[PDB]
């Protein structure tokens, strides 16, 4: 462990030789013969035959975070899967579908560079003990879904994985498994269960993926992004990659903005960069300036809302943002001006959760319809102030009684609306009071 | 609109039969290779897309042949089919566009777009056009939204919508001519317009600040 | 506030608290246990054979001076050892203030009755006698006051049926009102409201 | 909007009663003690 | 219509040791239809429900 | 009990015993009676009937017909009523004839163990045997009338 | 191993590290509110009911699959686990129908309770005037249940006991979120020996008992404590009895015998009590008819038909007779000085004198903990079912391994059958075949055969060389010996000394012939002489009636104190729950009084006196509930093939007597052909 | 009853249950139409007491 | 009602106390002119018996107004009261209250 301290006091806009995905946007050939020159799959052979505790030690003092929404440490989570076991095998397990809205990234990932996916299989797969590596995709995404099946082919006839990896005698066969269209799926536990050929239906905590997993298998779920980033961090050294943004908050994150913005796009930037700079130098501001700004979603539908006041101040990282009170989670940005009603916006969130709750627990399966219809109330103007408390209540029902995050990513932004934005909620019901008493 | 408890129709019955091809068994013992022996139940999620890759939509024939392929009981794989929203229980048309509403493609104008539908198709969402060519029914989110507006007809995303655009991809399916997927606007996938603010420069390559005893 | 809950008073908890440990420490041989419950009132449990001097005391201290007793109450309890219990309530009018004296009693095991100390007892524990059936000894009058002259057994013992054993009729070849054996028209229905789930966990200790 | 039962109910804040002499035990480890105030009748 | 007067009567008990004398106080006909029930020790978690080369794997979910 | 201290009354005092004093006892409590009658026509406040604890008191019909936790507390408030907590009391009032005194002790069921009802008319039928000795049989029939004893709650 | 010490309400205990914080509770006396959790179903979590918080962690934990650990303090009382509960179950109380009063679960339904108790007082649901709480449809799931699926509450404990213990797996869960239904997507029947426990796993009542439609309430029902007599299991039962009438038998728990489970078959046949009743006591005048008369014309008509009789009497013994009948009719028919008896259901030779030929002698709560059992010819799914339940409880758990002998068929698990020939049979006692030295390498080994194998005479050889067999497989406190019976008086009447042959009686010849509760149809009017007369005890009308020249009525199981001997050997007696209808009395008062009019009296006049004569007999039928280790057990192979009589359900519904009076096994016989011939004109 | 003329009562059994003297006794069963009905429905009016619990 | 109210440990309101007082003060006036009727039979005055009754019969009227039976109530419960005094009550009580003075 024990990730180096960063002693920088201003972070600015990442170096393009510090990009990881250099070919992001679609500029070279996403193949292996425009793989290898880009860099990748360079001394995979190297860092496979130095050990797995090698690379759990790097990945430790790279202070690598999971980039799914957890925020988790990704080298306790490959650490807790290097003890032995016996009698079973052992299985990496990639997620990708992202069904939380404003998220793009790791889709471009797929469709544009594959092979960094698949070395960073290799790589977890070696440092991890597992001897095979299930890739899970949306059933919307099928071109990329096309596109990493023809990459891992190109990768078997090369021999760079399957039964002899680089050279290593390591035994790594990786497979891609096709999942229907479901949010909840991207849950660890769920997209273990639709792995099996269940249902999505999430499992219990008290059980853990490296207890007991896929196919009863010891198993763990990692994201695009941070297998992804694992071979340049295993090619170019920890302390380069905790050389980016704050302590406990090390690396650089693939920031994609969206919504009222004149240039909405996906760039990579360092951790702890200013929000402000952020749209402002590479998504060209915000419609109307930036005193047109009304709140902004830091990290998809997951995280609450920030208004302008805190947004004027805020960094990009996990801690500052927890500090103030939203959490970064997947790092989707959302833009909305002020010609942007803000309570449409949340009640199709909350249609969203309610449309994507997976039915199996009590509070998610009732609550959130119960937050959708006091929702479509607060649009159409019906309720009376004392319901908003309420409603508060309804998500301190919700947020940490349930199976998954989904009830607390639920009872986040509804919260982080009515903490910010409750004065326009009564404003918007006393002007359907004055228009209802005529 | 949609049911999630089945009854005996003469679209969907399980009088009327469903045979692989021939070349769908062969994917479909190839499909099964991948899953360990004793555990092929997880199987069934890519071979009920299969199914959905053959007869266009998915009948309960599709489901008791899976549910003899698997050895398995039919309500399972019942209780599969019904809780994923991809597999498609009732027919559909040829062209299924699937249009998107959630708030980050909403801020775009998607509810223009849905209206533009509803106005030259001529029925809302959830329901066939009359020739069985073109669908409306509402996916939630694409999983790619920085292009919004985006909809996806038969797995093929097109994105940066104007209602003109729209227009066009309706007067160029109707015609049954095939359309350029993507955005509409002259931008490449994810990436800024006009001028490149990141990744201009050529990429360094391979052995470029190497690790020290690697 | 709390509207619903009910507000006690603190002064009388006091007053009480301090009394009771007064009426245990004047006593130790025949207060058994002193108790305070909620509501406000002291219960002191007390031995058999300290039924008549500790009333006799609460009659006759000056901090306890409980002129009136206003009834005699008794609980049939079948699973305890000594089955039935006596609960004697007095009231205070110098201090303004109530308080029970509660004993044990077996079928067969006598009471010393309260006669002379409080007078009400002479038909309060002819009630106790008719109701339960403890004998009171040194009793000037014992006889059963409430129910018939030719009855048999005791009624609020709770090895007594509800609708008693025999039942009552008028015969005309004997001119008179005579006793037949007990049959209901319509029989008792008894209903099992015995709550499932328990409701109040501040009472399986 | 405010109101919950569990800071309304009245019958789960009862208690058994308290052993007085068990109570001075735990807590300790002039006028005589009266059962109230004085009330004159005569 | 019942000509029975004790058919009605439930008398509760803590132990059926004093219950039995009581009825040997009242002289009743006593008998026992059942002793008490012994606890016998069933592990349950979560665990065997998803499990590798088991026949106790959950079919459901 | 029960706002007798917001209401403001006198409290007759005989002074000799006889039934002459009790019947002018009898005759003040009507008129202070009329005076705390006239008290709370006075002074009454707007609000509720009933305490809202639902497991105690029953609901109303609006939320019987609206709302669902209220048909369950009403089914289980007049199927099986509710749970009083074990222990026991004792309450007295003041009835007119005397102090009405209940004691209820109850072992947690939802049907009270013990309830026992102090007769105010016991101890003056126990006192009658002194009081009425040594008179005439006239003076025996109004002693009986200025004890007040209905024997329904003597014989309970 | 060691114990942990967890702190359940600031209370210290010591548990095993695998127990949950729920069954820790349950050790120290507290009961946390539950809606999913059986115990003997698998664990969910989709309630969400029973949250409590422990100290120092951010959220409240599932108390039912939450294992401890050491240190923990588990604060059952807590504030933030009274909101938790609160919050959850008004959460399950938002879109609940207003159905109360119309609800047959009502009065006991869990949700009922566990508002009153943990709780929240009002409806916080203001969305009831407008857009308000959801409606689905009700699925055709059986005959023997009603469906209102808007009452579910999605707690799975319907789908796991049909994957779990009744085998099949037809209920299952459709649809995602608020619109998810716990139902068949077809309509479907669900059809198991099963399903009736099935309305005693859901909570709430969305699954109701049909035969049970809104008869009475449970407050006003009372409950006695009985023993079901049609299956062999001898299941402890409840029998809910409201103004003298039957109303429904529901599951009383012994952990021995039948473990809060019932079969169908016991469960619905509380309406054959009501009809094809015998009422009167009837004599076939000799015009040809049989007239109903008096009990004491009936009587010495039998007196005097036994007069005429003059030394050759015999009796049959049926299913449905208790031990006190059968042990009257023995005593008369000894005082008379008739030596022959019988028993409807065939038995070996010499198999009498020893308890081992003829009984379950592995526990049935033993049979749980079994590694690998035979079957030779019996169907345990429709003969005996919570052996079945049992068996499939060895197979989840134990990873039980089964070979079964003789024709196919399901046993709501996976199992081989090795043939049909009885010769096999052997090569399992010889050695050859892989399945004996399977049942060799098993640590608890077991054999169970069907009494019909030990109908026939050349297969109670079989019957020697399967004992053969047990003195290659004993282990210590293990009898891997095991003959599952059908009826419920063969093991009481072996108890006594009856011969068990049926074909016994028709060949000594009587002139005069007892029938106590015999309504198999095994003997008929051409077997018997001319100058036979047939006297019928029982108290159901059927064949065994029918052929009956004189017809005394008896009384039902729910209308006698009677003791019933089961497989495994645990005498267990009923109560009498309900007064017999008529003119109709219990059976050893109907024998007692016949000897009392024929001239020789039976020494007992009373019960007791009655139970006495029984500790005369044996000590172990004297006490109940208790059963003392058996001994062990103690040859030309025919080659007749092994048939099994239970193969389908429409046979197993028509069983017993009980079975064949009442309409709603002939509304399950009729739904079963219904759904087959509608699948059979589909296809 | 009702104003389209079925008659109003369902057969729960409340007012028997709360019936003080029980006076009250329903006895029911399913109706041919499936409805939840009573078949008798009987009042003690000598046992009642006229004090409006049902 | 007081001694389920104190083994709940619940409390009425100020409207159901003031209810309950003045119905317990109507009640007294009832039980008094039962008493002086009764003690006027007993020592021999017929006609203040008839003169208190009928003021008697005017509050088992109102009686019967606030609760439905003229003499058993039911009305007083554990938990406040069973229903609400109806309209018009108030002048009905005072005109009574009025003339009972002038009465007795
Ligand atoms: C309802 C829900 C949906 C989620 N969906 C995704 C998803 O689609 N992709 C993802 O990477 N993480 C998703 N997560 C986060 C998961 O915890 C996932 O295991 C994550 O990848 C863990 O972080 P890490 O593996 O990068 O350390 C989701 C979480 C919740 C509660
Ligand atoms: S939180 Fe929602 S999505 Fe997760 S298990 Fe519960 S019902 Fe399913
Ligand atoms: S399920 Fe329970 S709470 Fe719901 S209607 Fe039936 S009895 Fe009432
Ligand atoms: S039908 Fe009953 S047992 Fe099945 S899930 Fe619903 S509530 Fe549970
Ligand atoms: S009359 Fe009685 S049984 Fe009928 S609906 Fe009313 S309370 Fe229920
Ligand atoms: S009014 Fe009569 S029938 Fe109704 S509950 Fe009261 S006593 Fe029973
Ligand atoms: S919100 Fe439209 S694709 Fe994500
Ligand atoms: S009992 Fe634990 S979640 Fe249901």
């Amino acid at each position: 462990g024990t990730p180096p301290p960063q002693t920088k006091t201003k972070f600015g806009p990442l170096a393009d030789e510090d990009r990881i995905f250099t070919n992001l946007y679609g500029r070279h050939d996403w193949r292996l013969k425009g793989a290898l020159k880009r860099g990748d799959w360079y001394k995979t052979k190297e860092i496979v035959l130095k050990g797995a505790d090698w690379i759990v030690n790097e990945i430790k003092t790279s202070g690598l975070r999971g980039r799914g929404g957890a925020g988790f440490p990704s080298g306790m989570k490959w650490s807790f899967m290097n003890k032995p076991g016996d009698g079973r095998p052992k299985y990496l397990v990639v997620n990708a579908d992202e069904g939380e809205p404003g998220t793009c990234k790791d889709r471009e990932i797929m469709r544009h560079d594959p092979h960094k996916l698949v070395e960073g299989c290799l790589i977890a797969g070696r440092a991890m003990g597992a001897q095979a590596a299930y890739i899970y995709i949306r059933g919307e995404f099928y071109n990329e879904a096309s596109n990493m099946q023809l990459a891992i082919a190109e990768a078997y006839q090369a021999g760079l994985i399957g039964k002899n990896a680089c050279g290593t005698g390591y035994d790594f066969d990786v497979f891609m498994h096709r999942g229907a269209g479901a949010y909840i799926c991207g849950e660890e536990t769920a997209l273990i269960e639709s792995l099996e050929g269940k249902q999505g239906k999430p499992r219990l905590k008290p059980p853990f993926p490296a207890d007991v997993g896929v196919f009863g298998c010891p198993t763990t779920v990692t994201n695009v992004e941070t297998v992804a980033v694992a071979p340049t961090i295993c090619r170019r050294g920890g302390v380069w990659f905790a050389s980016f943004g704050r302590t406990r908050n090390s690396g650089t994150k693939l920031f994609n903005i969206s919504g009222h913005v004149n240039r909405p796009c996906t760039v990579e930037e360092e951790m702890s960069i200013p929000l402000k700079e952020l749209i402002e130098r590479h998504c060209g501001g915000v419609t109307g300036g930036w005193d047109n700004l009304l709140g902004v979603i830091p990290g998809g539908s997951s995280t609450p809302i920030i208004p302008k006041n805190v947004c004027d101040d805020v960094i990009m990282d996990f801690d500052g943002l927890i500090a103030a009170q939203t959490s970064l989670g997947t790092a989707a940005i959302i833009v909305m001006d002020k010609s942007t009603d803000v309570i449409k916006a949340i009640a199709r969130l909350i249609s969203f959760y309610k449309h994507e709750s997976c039915g199996q627990c009590t509070p998610c399966r009732e609550g959130i319809g119960w937050m959708n219809k006091i929702m479509t109330r607060f649009v159409k103007g019906d309720a009376q102030p004392a319901e908003i408390d309420m409603l508060w209540e309804i998500s301190k029902q919700i947020e940490g009684h349930t199976i998954c995050a989904l009830g607390d990513g639920a009872a986040w932004p509804v919260q982080g609306l009515i903490r910010h934005f409750r004065p326009e909620i009564e404003k918007r019901m006393q002007l359907h009071a004055k228009r209802v008493s005529n | 609109d949609n049911l999630f408890v089945h009854r005996d129709t003469p679209e969907d019955n399980p009088n009327i039969p469903f045979e692989f091809t021939a070349e769908n068994k062969k994917r479909v013992e190839a499909i099964l290779s991948i899953y360990p022996e004793g555990h092929k139940r997880g199987a069934m999620i890519p071979l009920l897309d299969l199914a959905q890759r053959q007869y266009g939509w998915l009948p309960i024939s599709a489901m008791h042949k899976v549910a003899e392929i698997l050895q398995l009981p039919n309500m399972r794989v019942y209780e599969v089919a019904t809780f994923y929203t991809m597999f498609m229980r009732k027919p559909t048309g040829k062209y299924h566009i699937q249009v998107c509403t959630t708030t980050p493609c909403w801020l775009r104008g998607s509810d223009d777009i849905l209206e533009t539908c509803k106005k030259q198709l001529g029925i809302g969402v959830g329901d066939t056009t009359k020739d069985r060519k073109f669908t409306i029914s509402e996916v939630e989110c694409l999983g790619a939204c920085v292009n919004a507006p985006m909809v996806a007809i038969n797995d093929d995303y097109y994105e940066d919508l104007t209602s003109k655009d729209m227009q066009d991809i309706l007067n160029d399916l109707k015609a049954d001519k095939i359309s350029p997927p993507g955005p509409r606007n002259g931008r490449f996938a994810s990436e800024p317009k006009g001028e490149p603010t990141s990744l201009s420069e050529e990429p360094k390559g391979p052995g470029f600040g190497l690790q020290a005893g690697l | 506030d709390k509207p619903t809950v009910r507000q006690p008073d603190a002064v009388a908890r006091s007053h009480l608290s301090d009394f009771g440990r007064y009426v245990a420490e004047c006593l130790p041989k025949y207060v058994q246990k002193v108790q305070l419950t909620a509501g406000d009132e002291l219960e002191v449990l007390i031995a058999p054979e300290g039924v008549v001097p500790v009333l006799q005391f609460l009659k006759d201290h000056h901090q306890a001076q409980f002129t009136n007793l206003v009834d005699i109450a008794g609980v049939d309890v079948p699973c305890r050892k000594n089955r039935f219990e006596v609960v004697y309530n007095l009231l205070s009018l110098r201090y303004n203030s109530r308080i029970r004296v509660k004993t044990y009693t077996d079928e067969l095991t006598p009471l010393d009755s309260a006669c002379e100390v409080h007078k009400a007892a002479n038909w309060y524990e002819r009630e106790i006698w008719d109701m339960y059936g403890v004998f009171f000894a040194n009793h000037p009058d014992l006889r059963r006051i409430l129910t018939d002259y030719g009855f048999e057994g005791h009624p609020q013992r709770r090895d007594f049926p509800l609708s008693g054993y025999v039942e009552l009729r008028y015969d005309d070849e004997k001119k008179r009102v005579v006793c037949e054996p007990l049959e209901l028209a319509q029989e008792f229905r008894k209903f099992d409201l015995s709550a499932p789930w328990e409701q109040f966990p501040n009472f399986r200790n | 909007s405010a109101n919950y039962y569990c800071q309304r109910d009245g019958r789960r804040e009862v208690l058994p009663p308290i052993d007085l002499v068990e109570q001075q035990k735990q807590l300790a480890a002039s006028k005589l003690p009266t059962p109230g105030k004085v009330y004159a009748w005569d | 219509s019942s000509g029975d007067p004790l058919s009605n009567m439930n008398v509760q008990f803590g132990s059926p040791e004093e219950a039995i004398t009581f009825c040997e106080r009242n002289g009743w006909r006593w008998y026992v239809d059942g002793a008490a029930k012994p606890k016998k020790e069933r592990v349950k978690n979560y665990g065997i429900n998803f499990a590798w080369n088991k026949r106790t794997r959950v079919s459901t979910k | 009990y029960d706002a007798y201290n917001l209401v403001n009354f006198d409290v007759p005092i005989g002074t000799k015993g006889d039934c002459y004093d009790r019947y002018l006892c009898r005759v003040e409590e009507m008129r202070q009676s009329l005076r705390i009658i006239d008290q709370c026509l006075n002074q009454m406040p707007a609000g509720e009937i009933k305490t809202d604890d639902a497991k105690v008191a029953p609901p109303s019909r609006s939320e019987m017909k609206t709302s669902m936790e209220a048909l369950i507390h009403h089914f289980k408030l007049f199927t099986q009523g509710y749970q009083v907590p074990p222990g026991a009391t004792y309450t007295a009032i003041e009835a007119p004839k005397g102090e009405f005194g209940v004691y209820l002790i109850s072992d947690g069921s939802s049907r009270p163990y013990r309830c026992k009802i102090k007769a105010p008319g016991f101890a003056h039928l126990a006192a009658l045997e002194k009081i009425g000795k040594q008179h005439m049989l006239a003076d025996v029939v109004a002693i009986i009338g200025t004890l007040d004893v209905v024997f329904g709650e003597i014989d309970r | 191993p060691e114990k942990i010490e967890v702190f359940v309400d600031d209370i210290p205990v010591q548990v095993v590290p695998g127990t949950t914080v729920l069954q820790a509770a349950a050790q120290i006396g507290v009961e946390i509110p539950r809606f999913c959790y059986h115990e003997r179903l698998a664990v969910a979590g989709n309630c969400r009911m029973c949250l409590v918080e422990v100290e120092k962690s951010p959220k409240p934990v599932a108390a039912c699959a939450m294992p401890v650990m050491k240190g923990w303090r588990i604060k059952t009382n807590s504030d933030l686990t009274r909101k938790a509960r609160e919050g959850v179950m008004e959460f399950l109380l938002m879109n609940h129908p207003l159905d109360c009063p119309i609800c047959d679960q009502g009065g006991e339904c869990d949700l009922q309770d566990q508002a009153m108790a943990f709780g929240s007082d009002r409806s916080r649901f203001t969305d009831i005037n407008y857009t308000g709480k959801r409606a689905v449809e009700d699925k055709d799931i059986g005959p023997l249940v009603k469906t209102i699926m808007t009452r579910c509450i999605h707690c799975t404990r319907c789908v796991r006991f049909a994957s779990e213990i009744a085998g099949v797996d037809d209920l299952g869960t459709t649809g995602r979120g608020n619109d998810m239904q716990i139902g068949t997507y077809v309509e479907k029947l669900f059809l198991t020996e099963l399903s009736g426990n099935v309305i005693d796993l859901c909570p709430v009542g969305a699954l109701t008992n049909k035969p049970y439609s809104f008869v009475a309430r449970p407050w006003e029902i009372r409950k006695v404590s009985s023993i079901d007599v049609l299956d062999a299991v001898g299941s402890n039962i409840v029998v809910s009895t409201r103004t003298n009438e039957v109303l429904r038998i529901l599951p009383r728990e012994n952990e021995d015998v039948n473990e809060e489970w019932l079969a169908d078959k016991s469960r619905f046949a509380c309406d054959g009590l009501k009809r094809q009743r015998l009422v009167a006591p009837m004599v076939r005048m000799p015009n040809g008819e049989l007239q109903a008369v008096e009990w004491e014309g009936a009587l010495i008509a039998v007196a005097k038909a036994i007069k005429a009789a003059g030394g050759q009497i015999a009796g049959i013994s049926g299913q449905l007779a208790d031990l006190e009948a059968q042990v009257a009719l023995k005593d008369l028919l000894n005082r008379l000085g008739s030596e022959v008896v019988a028993t409807e259901q065939g038995f070996i030779a010499g198999g009498t004198d020893n308890r081992a030929n003829y009984l379950l002698n592995s526990t049935i709560a033993g049979l749980e903990e079994a590694d690998a059992v035979l079957l030779v010819g019996t169907n345990p799914r429709y003969e005996a079912p919570l052996v079945n339940t049992r068996l499939r409880k060895a197979y989840v758990h134990n990873e039980l391994q089964i070979a079964s002998i003789g024709p196919k068929i399901d046993l709501s698990y996976d199992h081989e059958n090795l043939g049909a020939d009885a010769a096999l049979v052997k090569d399992v006692c010889s050695g050859a075949h892989a399945f004996s030295k399977v049942l060799e390498g098993a640590k608890k080994p077991a054999i169970i055969i069907g009494a019909d194998l030990l109908e026939r005479a050349d297969g109670a050889a079989i019957h020697a060389t399967v004992a053969e067999y047990c003195k290659k497989l004993k282990k210590p406190n293990w009898n891997p010996f095991n003959v599952l019976q059908t009826n419920a008086a063969q093991v009481g009447a072996l108890d006594v000394g009856y011969k068990a042959g049926a074909q016994t009686a028709v060949k000594a010849q009587p002139k005069v012939l007892f029938l106590l509760n015999a309504d198999a149809g095994k003997v008929t009017r051409e077997q018997l002489p001319k100058d036979c007369f047939v006297v019928y005890i029982g108290s159901h009308g059927d064949n065994g009636a029918s052929i009956a020249d004189a017809v005394l009525p008896g009384a039902a199981y729910t209308e006698k104190q009677g003791i019933y001997v089961n497989t495994e050997g645990r005498p267990q007696q009923t109560l009498p729950g309900v007064s017999p209808p008529g003119m109709a009395r219990e059976d050893w008062k109907i024998l007692r009084a016949l000897s009392e009019v024929v001239g020789k009296p039976l020494p007992y006049d009373n019960l007791d006196e009655l139970r006495n004569r029984l500790e005369d007999v044996a000590p172990h039928l004297t006490r109940l509930g208790q059963l003392e280790p058996a001994g062990d057990a103690g040859k030309s192979i025919g080659g007749g093939a092994i048939d099994i009589k239970l193969k389908e359900l429409r046979d197993y519904f028509m069983t017993d007597a009980i079975s064949r009076a009442s309409p709603t096994m002939a509304k399950c016989i009729s739904a079963v052909n219904k759904q087959q011939r509608e699948n059979e004109a589909k296809q | 009853r009702y104003p389209s003329g079925e008659e109003r009562c369902i057969a729960c059994k409340l007012c028997e249950a709360i019936c003080p003297a029980q006076a009250i006794t329903i006895e029911a069963e399913e109706r041919a139409d499936g409805s939840r009905r009573t078949t008798r429905y009987d009042i003690d009016m000598t046992k009642c007491i006229y004090c409006g619990f049902c | 009602s007081l001694a389920v109210e104190k083994l709940l440990n619940i409390d009425v309101p100020l409207r159901a106390k003031y209810i309950r007082t003045l119905f317990a003060e109507i009640t007294r006036i009832l039980n008094h002119i039962m008493a002086v009727g009764t003690h006027a039979l007993d020592v021999g005055a017929l006609t203040p018996f008839f003169w208190l009754f009928e003021e008697r019969e005017k509050m088992m009227e109102f009686y019967e107004r606030v609760s439905g039976a003229r003499m058993h109530a039911a009305y007083i419960r554990p938990g406040g009261v069973s229903l609400d005094m109806p309209l018009g009550l108030m002048d009905d009580i005072y005109e009574f209250a009025s003339k009972f003075a002038e009465r007795l």
